[PDB]
RNA sequence: GGGAGCAAACCGGAUUAGAUACCCGGGUAGUCCACGCCCUAAACGAUGCGCGCUAGGUCUCUGGGUCUCCUGGGGGCCGAAGCU
RNA sequence: GUAAACUCCUGAACCCGGGACGAAACCCCCGAGGAGGGGACUGACGGUACCGGGGUAAUAGCGCCGGCCAACUCCGUGCCAGCAGCCGCGGUAAUACGGAGGGCGCGAGCGUUACCCGGAUUCACUGGGCGUAAAGGGCGUGUAGGCGGCCUGGGGCGUCCCAUGUG
């Protein structure tokens, strides 16, 4: 239904006697290009396998974005403990400037113009829970006086 | 830090020192040739390389690689020095510049000849 | 120096439909239609993954090979069209269109957008009644952009423009198959353009 | 023009002269903290009325000598030992730097 | 001995939100009360009133909260996710109009304290002063 | 100045390929006191000082109060939120 | 690889004709030696720019193709020769060495070396830290400095707004 895509795949290990057993690492985002958008990350001792169940895990935890014309409505710096990423709006035709990882999940959501930042670690797999969660927390002039409001 | 801190003690300006002494901040050092020779690399890989110690105009006397298959570089020879280490080989900073001075390019060599100073053939 | 060469090459590229030439890329084949896969001995190997860089770029060299334009000029006019307010993306095109070689393509005076050229650098063309020579001609709006005095009887101006006629052409401008005559009435627009390529990809690209 | 600021005496040994201790404050450039700092001037006093722990003005003028190119202008209050002692002490410290 | 009872407040505003408090309390203070009322006033909090701690007068301040939620944890909305004391005794900071922050894109706050009396953000550059950026919410 | 015990160094015995050691039998400076130097440490909570604010359960040391408890000041453990 | 040949079309170069702007004032009469008017001289660049006519299909390189990083196969070579910015490649089956085919990227340029900022959020004001990763002083006392509770009033140095000068 939705635009799939992943970040990375990685082969683990886990020593055993005689050898070293592998797993597959899966990050995968999955999103409408419209506001929903969700990421899983699934392993299973083959990578077709593993992308699906990233794929499954994805379609799992989404989110709704409140895009502000192909834009975000404001800029949020939140930190994933390890990492920390930086999202901020910008104006039409600036396209979206960021790395990798925030790149495949602000595109599949449905997001067209925004600069960013990866400060701190930059690794993929808590860059990408962190910009889940930046997500997560973006908020519009209405969510903002309606809570304002208490009516 | 504390902000006072800041502005009492400030913060330390960094600096690097240059990679590689040709001096002058050139970006080329002639010199003449006074050892030729051959040498082992470094620990991973094997196989006696051709290098050789020169007196530069700029006074001091380093070790320089020799690029590609064979050469032409006598004790007197003198020559052009580029610059570049060689994780190989241990010490060596500077490459001699092929096809400049009593240094000759690459013979019959058809690919990234410019690298080496080697004409286009007919 | 323009491109020169093998050019349909670039067709089976970029994947996509290249319309530089002109009978020949709607017959049955701008190369394409009987060789989709890009040119070199593999081309019709299993495709392999494209890096985020291989779609920026491409995407941006689309546009590039589009207008057969020099890589120091496409990108002296990125920068220009940075500098401007008014969206970038569509901006960028918008100087495109208004080069004046391609003017002259998409006023059907040429077969190909470099034929269109060609037929420029030798003068054949006038600008509010002065000749011009400059493919890189900023053509303002409202430009009488008309075909030479000398040019007028000619086998392919006459050839082209009779074939031009009833044609309609380009919503910003103004065909006269008359005195073979056309105004550029303004600057294009978003949609009145149409191409093989997301401008959102080509400002990733020079992002770096 | 002919700028004028205040500061306290802190020497009055010199004959018809004075050392004046005027503070200034502002911003730093890069921490933006608010810090101080000051300067001695040598003020022409042609009868030595003007005393220590004097709080004073002193107004740019024609130059007197090597040093002095401030006429002390007015008093502004007597009495204020306090601030000569912060500064007395500032260099009695110094003896504790050396080796 | 307290060194900014400002950040303080602040802190205690921060501090018992975290956990949800109805309300807490903090010495009392002109200025203070300024920074609550317009805090307030802002819909930050539901209000306050100058109580008594032993004879010790005190502002308790009364706390806003958004309603529960679904899923794990039904840890509520906050009113106040963020608040932050900017111009600190360690370090003043001052503003021109011009230089006044647009805070989360006009969602947020700023309170300064200025030669017109304290006032938001926008309030600044619509009467069109400058002063001590005291802090910023939101 | 003092010197019982212990004990670097030292001597002998044993063990071992060796044993300049671990074990054993001896044994000096020292360890003790006065005055004066030395100023180092895993001088460790490996956690600077002061202040305010953010659940509780239990254990103990020590003060005050008619006291299956209440209220200060310390010493441990378990743990909200939160941090990592 | 439409690439070539071939067909047709245009016409850089070259040939011929014409050929500047830049130059109006100094100066000379009318007026008065003023204001005004009028009259004349001067071009190195240069027979150059440019205009008009005739008119020939008319140089292409250089870097790269293991990952970063766009671009793959064949042969030679066998830790040799050599590559290399970092990670690393070569020890009979190398897309990393060398040549070729093809491909990618720029183009009268392409690469190399040097230098500066960037990336470096790695001297961190913006914007970093110090239990175990580099980092709390062995502990106190205290000097200068830095910082400091609630209320009322004066001053207006910092701070802020306006105008004006300068920039
Ligand atoms: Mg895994
Ligand atoms: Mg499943
Ligand atoms: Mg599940
Ligand atoms: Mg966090
Ligand atoms: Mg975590
Ligand atoms: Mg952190
Ligand atoms: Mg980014
Ligand atoms: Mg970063
Ligand atoms: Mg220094
Ligand atoms: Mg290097
Ligand atoms: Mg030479
Ligand atoms: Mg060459
Ligand atoms: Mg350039
Ligand atoms: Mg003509
Ligand atoms: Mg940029
Ligand atoms: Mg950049
Ligand atoms: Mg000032
Ligand atoms: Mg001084
Ligand atoms: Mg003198
Ligand atoms: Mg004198
Ligand atoms: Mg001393
Ligand atoms: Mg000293
Ligand atoms: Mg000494
Ligand atoms: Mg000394
Ligand atoms: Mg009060
Ligand atoms: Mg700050
Ligand atoms: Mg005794
Ligand atoms: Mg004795
Ligand atoms: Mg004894
Ligand atoms: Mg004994
Ligand atoms: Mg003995
Ligand atoms: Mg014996
Ligand atoms: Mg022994
Ligand atoms: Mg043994
Ligand atoms: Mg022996
Ligand atoms: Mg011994
Ligand atoms: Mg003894
Ligand atoms: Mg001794
Ligand atoms: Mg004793
Ligand atoms: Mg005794
Ligand atoms: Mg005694
Ligand atoms: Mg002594
Ligand atoms: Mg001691
Ligand atoms: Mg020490
Ligand atoms: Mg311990
Ligand atoms: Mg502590
Ligand atoms: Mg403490
Ligand atoms: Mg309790
Ligand atoms: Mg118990
Ligand atoms: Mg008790
Ligand atoms: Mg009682
Ligand atoms: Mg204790
Ligand atoms: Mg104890
Ligand atoms: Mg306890
Ligand atoms: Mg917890
Ligand atoms: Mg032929
Ligand atoms: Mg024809
Ligand atoms: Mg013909
Ligand atoms: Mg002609
Ligand atoms: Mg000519
Ligand atoms: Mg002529
Ligand atoms: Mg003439
Ligand atoms: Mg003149
Ligand atoms: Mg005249
Ligand atoms: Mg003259
Ligand atoms: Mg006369
Ligand atoms: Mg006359
Ligand atoms: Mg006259
Ligand atoms: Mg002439
Ligand atoms: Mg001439
Ligand atoms: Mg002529
Ligand atoms: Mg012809
Ligand atoms: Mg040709
Ligand atoms: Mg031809
Ligand atoms: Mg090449
Ligand atoms: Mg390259
Ligand atoms: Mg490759
Ligand atoms: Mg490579
Ligand atoms: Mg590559
Ligand atoms: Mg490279
Ligand atoms: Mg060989
Ligand atoms: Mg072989
Ligand atoms: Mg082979
Ligand atoms: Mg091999
Ligand atoms: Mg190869
Ligand atoms: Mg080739
Ligand atoms: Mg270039
Ligand atoms: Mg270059
Ligand atoms: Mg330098
Ligand atoms: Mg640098
Ligand atoms: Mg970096
Ligand atoms: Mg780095
Ligand atoms: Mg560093
Ligand atoms: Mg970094
Ligand atoms: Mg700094
Ligand atoms: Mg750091
Ligand atoms: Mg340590
Ligand atoms: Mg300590
Ligand atoms: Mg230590
Ligand atoms: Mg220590
Ligand atoms: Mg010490
Ligand atoms: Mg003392
Ligand atoms: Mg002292
Ligand atoms: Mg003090
Ligand atoms: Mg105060
Ligand atoms: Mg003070
Ligand atoms: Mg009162
Ligand atoms: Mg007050
Ligand atoms: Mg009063
Ligand atoms: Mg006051
Ligand atoms: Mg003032
Ligand atoms: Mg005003
Ligand atoms: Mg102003
Ligand atoms: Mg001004
Ligand atoms: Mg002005
Ligand atoms: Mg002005
Ligand atoms: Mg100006
Ligand atoms: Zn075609």
């Amino acid at each position: 239904d939705f635009e799939e895509k992943m970040i990375l795949i990685r082969r683990t290990a886990r020593m055993q006697a005689g050898g070293r057993r592998f797993r597959f690492g899966a990050l995968v985002v999955v999103g409408d290009r419209q506001g929903r958008v969700g990421l899983g990350f699934g392993k299973a001792p083959e990578v077709p396998l593993a992308v699906q169940k990233a794929g499954y895990y994805a379609r799992r935890n989404m989110v709704e974005v409140p895009l502000q014309n192909g834009t975000i409505p404001h800029e949020i710096e939140v930190e994933f403990g390890a990492s920390k990423i930086v999202l901020k709006p910008a104006a039409p035709g600036t396209g979206v400037i960021a790395g990798a990882v925030p790149r495949a999940i602000l595109e599949l959501a449905g997001v067209t113009d925004i600069l960013t930042k990866e400060l701190g670690s930059r690794n993929p797999i808590n860059i990408a829970y962190a910009t889940m969660e930046a997500l997560r927390q973006l908020r519009t002039k209405a969510d903002v006086e309606r809570l304002r409001k208490g009516e | 830090p504390t902000i006072n801190q800041l502005v009492r003690k400030g913060r330390e300006k960094v600096r690097k020192k240059s990679k590689v002494p040709a001096l002058k901040g050139a970006p080329f050092r002639r010199g003449v040739c006074t050892v030729v020779r051959t040498v082992t690399p470094k620990k991973p890989n094997s196989a006696l390389r051709k290098v050789a110690k020169v007196r530069l105009t700029s006074g001091y006397e380093v070790t320089a690689y020799i690029p590609g298959e064979g050469h032409n570089l006598q004790e007197h020879s003198v020559v052009l020095i580029r610059g570049g280490r060689v994780k190989d080989l241990p010490g060596v900073r500077y490459h001699i510049v092929r096809g400049v001075y009593d240094a000759a390019g690459v013979k019959d060599r058809k690919k990234s000849r410019s690298k080496y100073g080697t004409k286009k053939p007919k | 120096g323009r491109y020169i060469g093998p050019v349909c090459r670039l067709c089976r590229r970029e994947g996509v439909k290249l319309y530089l030439k002109g009978e020949r890329c709607y017959s049955p084949k701008c190369a394409m239609e009987r060789r989709p896969y890009p040119p070199g001995q593999h081309g019709q190997k299993r495709a392999r993954r494209p890096s985020d860089y291989a779609v920026r770029l491409r995407e941006k060299q689309k546009l590039r090979r589009i207008y057969g334009i020099s890589e120091r000029q496409f990108r002296n006019l990125f920068e220009e069209a940075s500098k401007k307010k008014g969206v970038t993306g569509s901006v960028f095109l918008g100087l495109l269109e208004s080069r004046l070689d391609n003017v002259v393509y998409r006023l059907g005076f040429a077969v190909s957008r470099r034929q269109a050229r060609q037929l420029v650098r030798h003068g054949h063309i006038t600008v509010n009644g002065r000749r011009v020579d400059l493919p890189s001609y900023r053509v303002r709006p409202g430009d009488e952009i008309a075909v030479a005095e000398k040019s007028r009887n000619l086998e392919l101006i006459r050839q082209n423009l009779e074939a031009m006629k009833g044609r309609k052409v380009g919503p910003w401008l103004s065909l006269d198959v008359e005195g073979m005559k056309g105004k550029f009435l303004r600057l294009p627009d978003r949609e009145d353009l149409a191409l093989p390529v997301n401008e959102q990809l080509v400002i990733e690209f020079y992002s770096r | 023009p002919k700028k004028v600021l205040t500061g306290v005496v802190v020497s009055d040994k010199m004959q018809k002269t004075v050392t004046v201790l005027v503070e200034r404050q502002f911003p730093h450039p890069l921490y933006g903290k608010v810090i101080k700092r000051s300067k001695k001037y040598l003020a022409h006093d042609p009868e030595e009325k003007y005393k220590l722990g004097d709080v004073v003005e002193i107004i740019e003028s024609r130059p007197i000598s090597k040093r002095k190119r401030f006429r002390v202008l007015r008093l502004v209050e007597s009495g204020r030992m306090d601030l000569v002692e912060k500064y007395l002490i500032r260099r009695q410290n110094y003896q504790s730097l050396s080796k | 001995m307290l060194t900014d009872p400002i950040a303080d407040m602040l802190t205690r505003i921060r501090n018992a939100t975290r956990v949800y408090k109805e309300s807490t309390d903090v010495p009392a203070s002109r200025f203070k009360e300024e920074i609550l009322r317009i805090l307030a006033r802002e819909g930050f909090i539901k209000g306050y009133e100058r109580v008594d701690v032993d004879g010790k007068p005190y502002l308790r301040v009364y706390l806003k909260y958004g309603p529960r939620r679904q899923g794990p944890d039904p840890r509520p909305e906050q009113v106040i996710h963020h608040i932050r004391r900017i111009s600190k005794p360690g370090r003043r900071v001052y503003v021109g109009v011009k230089e006044i922050p647009r805070v989360r894109r006009g969602l947020g706050i700023a309170i300064l304290s200025t030669s017109k009396g304290v006032l938001t953000d926008r309030e600044a550059r619509k009467l069109g002063v400058g002063g001590e950026l005291i802090c910023e919410v939101w």
